[PDB]
């Protein structure tokens, strides 16, 4: 199998600091052949439909602002959010599509400190 | 920005098949359609897409030997046939949906298949 | 080419060329003046424990998995050796153990013998613990299984765990030797006598267990053999008792 | 005189011991063949290899089998694998994974011994191919021809021997790091095919032993990943 | 051409490992409470278990460790001014009497050796030689102890080494000092006979063999397969 | 008369690098496969031809330092990397493949790559 | 590098005449060893994929109708039709290939007269 | 290891050239059409005019060899008895007599050496010496003739070889004879002093060395010009 | 005893003739300095050779001048011919290629001098390329720099003389030959540029001169190409 | 360094130590009894034939083409040399010559000098012949042109073609020497007699000719010397005449 092991914990940061964090895979996720990383940075509201951010882990998902930005290359694939917000209360995946099994991440919460 | 529906929120019981419907409202040339696993405990897992164009139906490997998919172009709707439904299968069933060659862009709603013995 | 080996006067064995792996690299010894401080001298009986017996013969078919026969106990009711055994109340012996298949050149297969000192085994219920039946019968052999076992006080008999609890494929560290019937026929295998002690009971100690255990499966046409005999043929040497006249 | 560092316990340290029961005297020794002064004598024995492992024949001994089908195969592989003892899953439960399992680093020559348990009637080649560290597997039979090679022709020898070298930078590799195409690749492809009289078995079988060679050595010490207990037995 | 001094038996088997951690009171609760016991053998540790149990015989002496650490409980009519404390240290060999409580008969016998300890200084030491009617210790054991192949089987053996109680000296009357004994335990000038296989399946039972039947390895995805993946695209996956 | 097909078209953004794939249905030995640029304002250009049987990659001197070629035979599959792209490339691109060094008997299909910035 | 002129004008002239052409090229493109002329008769469907009608400018490709057919040598490479047709629109190139680059024609729309 | 023996003097200015084609009849007619005439010179045959200036000074003897082919000539009073024809070959040396005419009294005379072939033996040869007062020949001469600025320019009189003339013995009373004369001219011992470089603008006269401009070669397409270059293909690419 | 053929006159025979003027005493003969006992000592003085006969320079000298220019243009091409002696354009009018054009077949290596006509102060480089017969032309300077070549500094030497070797699967070559794309090629390429300082000329020229090595031979006589008249002169 | 030559005792010059052309291989030298055929003996004037004779210096521009002297008639009026070239009837010499050009560190320029053994030159007019004028000026040097000249009775002075019919390219192969201004500026060219006679009349024939072409042309920035002087020297050696004396006892 192909997976990835998500942040060991939330932000868990007061309101309004802009936040970089880190996915771990357990397996290369590099074409070399295309120079492509096959994973991109989700997100699902609780109680509505999921979505992402940013796709193929260098250019951020057209309608999305541009706060969110993720980067890296190999295994290890990180994300920078330029000022995290009380009203993007979700879960954050960081998923691999780069073949079935389509895996996922582990899932990061925005809990409450403030 | 388009949406996308699917059959419904049934409250089935173990042992009663469940064909999970979906709806499109995009094209059939090469783009592609799968499921995930919503459940809190159990994270996030898809269980097996086919692919209109392509004529590639793919299941799980945990789930190999237990469900299978059909579906007609022509219909424009995406069963997710399953068997040997168990009591712990409930999740909330999102029809996600990409018009890209391998990504996640665009998700469906929301289904609730819950069972009670 | 053709050599035959006559021990005791009254046994026969014809065999042609066998590679010898002697035990750990020692030749069976009698015991010196070091280690003895018992209450009376050894005493070397050798008129009929030194000669073949020949254990009875297994059938290599299609679907076997393993023997396996624990030492010394599998010599109980033959011959001499039998007598002295229930008669002295202790002992000391090495042993030479030479195992041949009867294949022609149109079967295949592969086979490991292994000589294992001391291979205590473990229950098929956990919580519970093995009896002396399953442990060893008389002089036949038990076989291990394909399949887990099901009993309370019977040995497992997993074949790829060899019932000890290690990996099969990890058994070679013991003496041991590889016959195959496309270029090998025999296996020779010389045992001194590994015990912590100078000696010891042969009734209530296991001092070793011969395992045989077939890594390729036979292979056949319809017309053959639908199985292939395989012989076991032990020789005790310098072999010891405790005296019993007074000092 | 005295630092306060010299009254202390360090758990890794020689000191001789006041002796509890003196006027004591211990038994004699005596002669109990095979002592072991080395462990590396453990490792340089010859151990099984489970190359055909599926998900369905570790529960088995299916799993040390190699199939070689008998027939028309064109130009099909026979097995292939990586070569970092210790981590792949093929070569962690030997006796020279476990020995590398225990150590942290290690560096010398893994010897490879291929038996071929088929019928005395049979005859065939193989083509046993070694792609060095740096460089991509073959992926059809002209690559591995064009690369390292031997051609094992099971008619007239039913043993062959692989020693692989020792190439890296630095004196000692790390045991459990992942260094994909950095660590060398084994395959073997059929030469023409298996080919037997009216009467023999049309299928065989491979088994593979794989060894440490005499220039071999451990460094660092430390706990196997293996064992995972934590609590006192019983 | 590396040196192989690493991987000698000496530097295998000769690392100090925490064995047993115990605690006791020092003046209330029952008297099971008032003293630590623990009996010498190599079965409960499953670490340093399958590192012996590489090995079939065995032939070495023991340097035992005791660490201990004291405190005082909480509570009412606490102490204020209690000088120091000091422990005592009982080595049992096989054979021997052992006490079955506190302010026993058995804790002043002359054939079990004592040691008196004051905290604060380096901690106790000491050093048993291989105490035993064999020539060695055997791991594993197949046969009975009596001769009539009845009774427990790979057990009862001649491999007993002794027991170790730990018990307070100064008799308390205001307050509890509770304390915590560390032993440390390492073989020195070890020999090993006859190795063999490591174990696969996990341990099951601190006195016997007994084990689940484990898979050889782990899986793998085909039997001709490496590294080198494959992307998914517009080929056939 | 054999078919061939290609990655296809996407709308892009500016300086959104953009591989075009290439599928194959035919052999790799001493042949060859290379792609064009028609714009009804620039005619028809190639860009750089790939030789599968021959490790042969060039490319056209108007365009060195900006794009690159990769390919895979045993996934059947060429690949144009672009760089520092601008808006003025938008043209349709045919995958032209002939088993001859000097011929054109095979073409494409199409592929838009038109951008928004 | 080795480009070429095509005709100045389009054809021009009513429905169902011969049309003679031609493609001069600033590079003579005879090989003596060869005794081949490298050039291509080109016909791009306004709309699909451009497909040729004569390779090595003396071989009618199979599919081609007996209409058209290529001639010329050296710098001079020409094309005749025997009957032009209005269904049949294309813009009708020659291309080289001889060496690199491999440059295309000059451009030439079926205009209508009818 | 090459040889360099064909390229010497001798194996490059010892060939046969025919130097001469002449014809004349035998019976009545203009005199001056009943007798062959040739001065010898090396400066008509363009060939071996060329050959010949590449070196300033010349030295050999010289090897003749006259092929003469006579047939019958048609017309009325035709012979059918001609028993066999006899040809006269004369050398003069520079100033002796020449005839003017056939018939002529200086045929006769004994200084001019004769050679009276018949038809049907081998062609006839003769070798005449090196004749001259100065010490070398010289193909090309910068002066005068006479000491004082007049007189033909280049022109030495030194250089001199004779003259040739060939005529019918035969007084043929009926029918006239028409005869061909072939001269076939060689140097041997041939020495050859100061090498000058060769002409590069065509001979416009057989006594002067003028000309007209010419190129210095032809003509190219670019100065960084390798026509014929390589097509795409298994190495090319 | 005789053949027919025996009596014959045959063009090429050397057979001692009667003389015609016996008794005459010959002039003694004197040492005139400058004599010749081969041609092949005529063919290895330098002559010009005319590497700039682009079609206009045919009718002057400016042929035989190769011009360097000084300006910001560095990867530029200086010159660029083919090296078949004897019937390329550039080579078939020097005394080599005439000496050539006489025979019919030649072996040998021809030695190249190039000198600089330029001021005494400018200073630059050029990487002067060679190619093999099998091959093609350099295209950019660092395809020629790839190759054989060698780098003339005109601020240290003057001259420079390149050395083209003789590669040929036969023993002796043709002169007039269908010799395409196999024979060879001789480039020139701007290294750095031309630098002169306040005063001196910008532009300067380049001559070359071109020779037989001590190797060469021909053979096979034969009349030259270049004579076209068939009449005799007045 | 420098070096001094004082042929004569009433000339001297001075040159650096260079490198000299040799003629032919053999230095000129006196013609002995073997290879006279008469038995005459012949008179050696050296007292003032040996001696340095400076001809007129000339300008290189940047617009010339060539020059030619003719020898033996450049000393028709040069010294006792001119005497005695009028007062004997046989003559026979070898010259030494010099040609030096005075440039300085910024200039360009490229001769070649070459000593052409009886170089027949041909008329302009294809047909006509040429006259004794044409062909040489006592002293003044004639000079080459660049395009092709139309004259009657003039040798045809196109500088690519030498007059003497033969390529230019291919002088090389006469006695001769490169003067390149980057490098060199003196060039010595020692010249036998060469003839196919033992003596011949000084007034008849011409020798030689010495050529001096420039194959590079002349180049200079604006602010400098507009030409280049370039000065020829002669000196003959070993002169021999003919006898003016009774050899019949008298």
């Amino acid at each position: 199998y192909i997976e990835a092991s998500q942040s060991p914990s939330s932000l868990a940061v007061s309101v309004g600091e802009k936040v970089t964090m880190s996915c771990k895979s357990s397996q290369s996720l590099l074409y070399s052949s295309n120079q492509k990383n096959y994973l991109a940075w989700f997100q699902q509201k609780p109680g509505q439909s999921p979505k992402l951010l940013i796709y193929w882990a260098s250019t951020r998902e057209s309608g999305v602002p541009d706060r969110f930005t993720g980067s890296g290359s190999g295994t290890d694939f990180t994300l920078t959010i330029s000022s995290v917000k009380a009203e993007d209360l979700a879960v954050y995946y960081c998923q691999q599509y780069y073949s079935y099994p389509y895996t996922f991440g582990g899932g990061t919460k925005l809990k409450i400190k403030r | 920005e388009v949406q996308l529906q699917q059959s419904g929120p049934e409250l089935a019981r173990p042992w009663a098949s469940v064909k999970i419907s979906c709806q499109a409202f995009y094209t059939f040339s090469n783009y592609g359609m799968q499921w995930v696993k919503q459940s809190p405990g159990q994270g996030l897992e898809w269980i097996g897409p086919f692919y209109p164009g392509n004529a590639d139906t793919s299941y799980n490997q945990k789930f190999k030997g237990k469900a299978t998919l059909t579906a007609d172009k022509s219909s424009s709707t995406a069963y997710m046939q399953f068997s040997s439904l168990t009591s712990e299968d409930s999740a909330v069933y999102y029809c996600a949906r990409v018009v890209a060659t391998t990504d996640f862009d665009y998700w469906g709603q929301g289904t609730t298949v819950t069972v009670s013995s | 080419r053709v050599r035959s080996i006559t021990l005791g006067n009254s046994t026969i064995t014809t065999q042609e060329c066998a590679n010898v792996v002697v035990g750990y690299g020692v030749w069976p010894s009698y015991l010196q003046d070091n280690e003895a401080t018992a209450e009376d001298q050894p005493t070397q009986p050798d008129v009929a424990t030194c000669r073949f017996y020949t254990l009875d013969s297994i059938q290599w078919q299609k679907e076997s998995d393993g023997w396996w026969w624990k030492f010394p106990e599998a010599l109980k009711n033959m011959g001499l050796f039998g007598q002295n055994m229930e008669y002295h109340y202790l002992g000391r012996s090495g042993y030479t153990i030479h195992v041949q298949c009867n294949a022609s050149k149109f079967h295949q297969g592969c086979l490991l013998v292994v000589c294992v000192p001391e291979a205590e085994m473990g229950c098929s219920d956990v919580e519970r613990e093995v009896v002396a039946a399953s442990l060893s019968s008389e002089d036949t052999a038990k076989s291990f299984s394909r399949t887990e076992s099901n009993g309370q006080h019977t040995v497992q008999t997993v074949v790829y765990n060899a019932g000890m609890g290690v990996g099969v494929g990890n058994l070679t560290i013991f003496p041991h030797q590889w016959i195959n019937l496309r270029t090998n026929n025999s296996a020779t295998i010389v045992m001194p006598y590994i015990n912590s002690v100078p000696m010891d009971n042969m009734f209530r100690h296991y001092n070793f267990t011969l395992m045989i255990i077939p890594f390729a499966k036979l292979e056949y046409t319809e017309q053959a053999s639908n199985y292939v005999p395989i012989t076991v043929t032990v020789a005790p040497m310098c072999a010891e008792y405790n005296g019993l006249r007074l000092a | 005189m005295l630092t306060p560092g010299s009254n202390q316990f360090l758990t890794s340290d020689d000191f001789q011991s006041p002796s509890a029961m003196p006027q004591f005297d211990v038994t004699p020794e005596m002669k109990i063949p095979g002592e072991v002064h080395n462990l590396m004598e453990i490792a340089e024995v010859d151990s099984v290899v489970p190359v055909n492992n599926t998900k369905e024949n570790i529960n088995s001994m299916e799993a040390y089998r190699i199939p070689v089908t008998g027939g028309d195969q064109l130009h099909t592989q026979v097995f292939g694998f990586q070569m970092q003892p210790g981590l792949n899953s093929v070569f962690k439960r030997t006796l020279l994974g476990e020995i590398l399992n225990y150590y942290a680093h290690w560096s010398g020559s893994v010897k490879l011994t291929f038996v071929f348990c088929g019928s005395a009637m049979a005859t065939g080649k193989f083509l046993l191919a070694y792609s060095p560290p740096g460089a991509s597997p073959p992926q059809n039979r002209k690559q591995a021809m064009l690369g390292t090679h031997v051609i094992w022709d099971v008619g007239l020898q039913s043993s062959c021997v692989l020693c692989i070298p020792w190439i890296s930078q630095t004196h000692y590799r790390l045991v459990q790091q992942d260094e994909y195409t950095s660590a060398g690749y084994v395959t073997c492809w059929y030469q023409t095919g298996l080919i037997v009289p009216p009467g023999a078995p049309p299928s065989c079988t491979i088994l593979c032993f794989a060894s440490a060679c005499n220039d071999f050595s451990v460094r660092n010490l430390r706990d196997t990943p293996f064992i995972e207990q934590t609590q006192l037995l019983q | 051409y590396h040196s192989r001094t690493e991987s000698s038996i000496e530097n295998f088997l000769c690392r100090a490992a925490c064995v047993y951690i115990a605690t006791y009171a020092s003046a209330g609760g029952t008297p099971t409470e008032r003293y630590a016991s623990w009996r010498i053998n190599t079965r409960q540790m499953v670490q340093l278990r399958r590192k012996f149990e590489l090995f079939t015989y065995l032939r070495f002496d023991m340097e035992i460790t005791f660490v201990i650490t004291s405190t005082q409980d909480p509570g009412t009519q606490l102490a204020q001014d209690m000088p120091v404390l000091t422990h005592q240290i009982m080595y049992i060999p096989p054979g021997g009497p052992v006490p079955n409580s506190a302010t026993d008969f058995a804790w002043q016998s002359s054939t079990n050796p004592s040691i008196f300890w004051t905290e604060g200084c380096a901690p106790a030491r000491m050093s048993v030689p291989f105490i035993s009617i064999g020539n060695a210790y055997s791991n594993f054991y197949d046969g009975w102890s009596h001769f009539t192949q009845e009774g427990v089987y790979g057990f009862n053996s001649l491999n007993n080494m002794g027991h170790i109680y730990v018990r307070h000296v100064n008799e308390q009357s205001l307050g509890v000092s509770t304390s915590t004994l560390r032993v440390y335990f390492k073989p020195k000038h070890v020999r090993a006979w006859v190795p063999r296989p490591p174990r696969l399946s996990p341990y099951v039972k601190s006195s016997n063999v007994n084990f689940k039947p484990t898979a050889v390895t782990t899986e793998r995805k085909d039997i001709n397969d490496v590294g080198t993946l494959r992307p998914v695209g517009y080929t056939n996956h």
